[PDB]
């Protein structure tokens, strides 16, 4: 049978401040640059697309991982780190660490975030051998678009400044949470936000007169469970387009044109390669997961 | 003899037998467990004997093919055997009928300038008619290109393994779901060959790090144009082992050419089929780290690869 | 059998738990009145 | 004091020990020869399954 | 029961019903020193310390 | 290293009438709720999410598809069914009943769907175990994915005239809608004459999803300034209407935008994978007669 194997040599023994960074950390996900057996040192972590004096981004450093393939851990010997990689079909064993401890199930869709919640949280640093190792996270849908989400809002509003609450805080069902943000690199996220005006206004063109109608019926004295976001306000447009008498055939022929872009933004809104956990405990987070590039 | 010589293969070509070990009858649980490790030991040393036992051991290796049907006129006569395959649907003529599509085929099937590919201009002239020569099957190149409803009705299928030319069909066994083994020559597999015209790099730059790996992806687009104000395609191809979040906003910007000049065209007029673009089709993964052997054939500079994987995702829309 | 029932108001043919529970949480008075339950066991 | 009464369920969960009894000969058992399948083994680890 | 005087049973019947097995899955690991492997089957048979 | 045959208990016997109903059809793709083969009927189906009891709903089963491991089926017997496992790059075989027909065209996408029609052909009773066996709606991907295509317009005008009845035609509004046009092989849809109403979680979302998108690219254009800003936005002005262009921002204030943002965001991508998430298969061998394909198939 195949074996795939991936353990990394060292040059200068780990120190007992990362001992116990690592030896905690006994299963997690961690990419790659080469696929062997031997591997040096400065090519494990998230550290080589991003570092102290780089001001990294939250865009393209993740975009990188599309490229890689990733890596399970084994173990965390004095002097190697034993690794595993993921086979296009085979079952694992992972158990998350992570301090922001979520809560996944049985039949989840995971995937794999750069740290964005705090790099200090996640830059490990290492004495011996100088090249941190910085952890990517693993991440469920529900948290892993939230925070791209969470993104594609803020840096917009990066510039609606020229605050706080409102602007990075992951609302999730339960808790929020403030991101790591006062120095980046924002340019690529400048090239999916102008990526949006690609589509934002171009969709806006081809809307259909019959769909929007409903709208002034909607706010009146017809309220949703949640419609309310509008407030009992409309938009000052949705008077200014319905003035069509609802041809039906030109709005089939509209939304053809509409549904084709759709499927679009699953370029734009892409995450990582995807994790199919079939059978899971809580209590021990252990999973068992096949391999699914994406 | 049959019994004689011809046993002494299937004598020998069968898998290993999955060790069986007895749990009680505690004298013959160490029977068992010692013949375990005596054929394990053969698997670890690199001698000669202990190697040639490791081989046995192998996957499933069974991909499934395509029996088509030609019309031979649409078939150019002769192919490099590991072309890409389209299949034409519109409506079914009789119960079993099939057209099929080359990357050779598509440059003439809209007339298209000598700017956009003077390569295969010169090449695929002979090899078909003017553009008439699948305008006789189908009245409907204008409305699909019209409508943006040409990039949905083809499917994509593979590359070949061997064809039989005959008077007036042409039949075709392509390939599907991964290794596609050729024939005449056995022990080596159908070489996939896409042309020097058509494949377009992405990795070139200056010096200045990029991850290696097994998986280089070759991606089956489709661009629109309008030339002398009628409907007109282009077939461009691709090579990039660099995810799919990238390449959509790497096209965009190989095809930025196109949408500067298209939105001059159309700021005074609407036609609401003429917004959408084009889609992405993906084929399979070379091993990132192979060679794209440049072949010389009929010039025509055609690269062929070795160990292809296939597969085929959706036509995703871009911009 | 000296009395026929307790109340029609827990007990019409149109009953108030039809009323109420014959339409995600957990639902406790659901055991008696939905009357599949009833075909359940 | 409104004109009617009322009624009120309540459910309530309960951990509770057990007590099983089984009676003679009521299975017949088999044994079978298991396997062994290698996965995932390397020169350091050389893991089975059975 | 035998037959008669004021007894009449419900005479001898035989049921024959065929029945099915129930299939159980066990699922066992066993790791492996691969050095320990080595030196118990050597290619020389000489002795060990 | 493999076995694709699942026995999955009953706790009793069919009924009479439905021996040929279940022996008109030998193969269909069901799904799997449990990764065990030891397993009750009350998890392998739809059953376990879609039932009388829920609400109609269409998300939480387009999330529940792709969730769950299919299997195939091989042959009815009276104590329990047989189900072959799916795994990734599996063979299997279709022998189907689906009503309405849809033609088996070889060698194009054929995806899964989530099924709209009337339920009295698509659903057969158990009450052996309180279990209404819901085979999944399995059409062709061009006919499948844009079975919404004529529905959603349909819809729409509909709901509009259960609140002003003086605003739609409805002989017109059939027929461009009720028959969907491919392969030049017309097919009618189940009308739905006692009253659609699953479609809820859909079109009263795209009304609402109609609302901001021409008010989303007011600030976002001369939001980021550079002159590296990109080049074709300046050629994109060719498509936004006139009347986009003359909102006033006087009525929304900057922090009161984030609730109304955030929902206009959050929409875009949720919508974006409920019609690329369709898992799919492939036919490579197909029979016209007889209707026993040998294909293939892999979810995502």
């Amino acid at each position: 049978a195949l074996d795939k194997s991936i353990v990394v040599n060292l040059t200068s023994r780990l120190f007992a401040d990362e001992l116990a960074a690592l030896q905690s950390k006994i299963g997690s996900v961690l990419p790659l640059g080469d696929c062997h057996r031997l591997q040096n040192i400065q090519a494990l972590g998230l550290g080589c697309v991003c570092s102290r004096e780089t001001s990294p981004d939250y865009i393209q450093i993740m975009q990188y991982l599309s490229k890689c393939t990733l890596a399970v851990l084994e173990e965390v010997r004095p002097d190697s780190l034993r690794l595993t990689r993921m086979d296009p079909s085979d079952n694992l064993q992972i158990k998350n660490v992570y301090a922001p401890f979520f809560q996944w199930d049985s039949n989840t869709q995971l995937a794999v975030l750069p740290p964005l919640f705090s790099r200090k949280d996640s830059t490990i640093v290492l004495e011996s051998n100088g090249f941190d190792i910085v952890f990517p996270m693993v991440v469920p849908q529900q948290l892993g678009h939230a925070i791209l989400q969470q993104l594609l809002v803020y840096h917009i509003y990066s510039k609606i400044s020229a605050l706080d609450l409102y602007t990075t805080n992951v609302s999730f069902m339960g808790r929020t949470y403030r991101l790591d943000v006062d120095n980046t690199d924002p340019r690529t996220a400048l090239r999916v936000l102008d990526d949006l005006s690609m589509y934002l206004c171009i969709l806006s063109a081809l809307v259909p007169r019959g769909c929007l109608r409903l709208l002034t019926a909607l706010v009146r004295h017809d309220r949703h469970p949640l419609t309310e976001v509008f407030e009992g306000v409309v938009p000052d447009e949705v008077t200014r387009i319905d003035l069509d008498q609802l041809s039906v055939p030109d709005d089939i022929t509209r939304m053809r044109v509409m549904f084709s872009y759709l499927q679009s933004l699953s370029s734009i809104f892409n995450l990582g390669p995807r994790l199919h956990v079939y059978a899971y405990s809580a209590e021990t987070l252990a999973a068992s997961c096949w391999y699914s590039p994406r | 003899e049959n019994a004689a010589r011809l046993g002494r293969q299937v004598l020998g070509l069968l898998p290993p037998p999955t060790h069986r070990v007895s749990l009680t009858r505690g004298p013959e649980f160490a029977r068992g467990v010692r013949d375990l490790l005596s054929k394990y030991a053969a698997s670890t040393r690199p001698t000669v004997g202990s190697l040639h036992e490791a081989l046995r051991q192998a996957p499933f290796r069974q991909p499934t093919y395509g029996d088509f049907l030609v019309y031979s006129q649409t078939f150019s006569p002769q192919e490099p055997l590991g072309t890409f395959l389209f299949s034409f649907k519109q409506e079914d003529n009789g119960s079993s009928m099939d057209m099929l599509l080359t990357p050779t085929s598509l440059f003439m099937l809209s007339g298209m300038e000598a700017a956009k590919a003077p390569q295969t201009h010169k090449v695929a002239g002979v090899w078909y008619g003017s553009g008439s020569g699948l305008a006789d099957f189908i009245p409907n190149l204008s409305e699909l290109m019209d409508t943006g409803e040409f990039h949905t009705l083809l499917t994509p299928v593979g590359p070949m393994v061997q064809s039989v030319h005959s008077t007036f069909v042409t039949k075709v066994t392509s390939a599907m779901k991964g290794v596609g083994l050729a024939r005449d020559e056995p022990r080596a597999h159908v070489g996939l060959t896409l042309p020097c015209d058509m494949l377009v790099d992405l990795d070139e730059s200056c010096p200045m790090r990029e991850p290696a790996g097994l998986n280089v992806t070759i991606y089956a687009s489709l661009v629109y144009l309008r030339v002398n104000q009628r409907p007109s395609m282009a077939l461009t191809f691709f090579q990039s082992g660099k995810g799919f979040a990238e390449v959509v906003a790497m096209i965009k910007d190989h095809f930025t050419d196109v949408i500067r000049t298209k939105y001059i065209q159309l700021r005074h007029e609407l036609y609401i089929n003429r917004l959408v673009f084009g889609a992405v089709c993906t084929l399979g993964t070379v091993p990132f780290d192979s060679h794209p052997v440049h072949q010389s054939l009929n010039s025509l500079p055609v690269l062929v690869f070795a160990n292809f994987e296939a597969a085929c995702g959706p036509w995703t829309v871009f911009l | 059998e000296c009395r026929s029932t307790n109340n029609p108001w827990a007990s019409q043919r149109g009953s108030l738990g039809d009323v109420l529970y014959n339409i995600g949480m957990y639902s406790p008075c659901r055991q008696f009145f939905h009357k599949e339950d009833i075909m359940r066991y | 004091h409104p004109g009617f009464a009322m009624t009120v369920v309540r459910t309530d969960e309960v951990l509770a020990e057990h007590i099983l009894y089984c009676s003679r000969a009521s299975t017949s058992m088999f044994v079978g020869l298991p396997s062994v399948v290698r996965r995932e083994v390397r020169s350091d680890a050389v893991t089975f399954e059975i | 029961i035998a037959h008669g005087d004021g007894r009449r049973p419900n005479k001898q019947r035989q049921y024959i019903v065929m029945k099915a097995c129930n299939k159980h899955h066990i699922g066992a690991e066993i790791e492996l020193a691969a050095a320990d492997i080595e030196l118990l089957f050597a290619e020389k048979e000489t002795p060990l310390d």
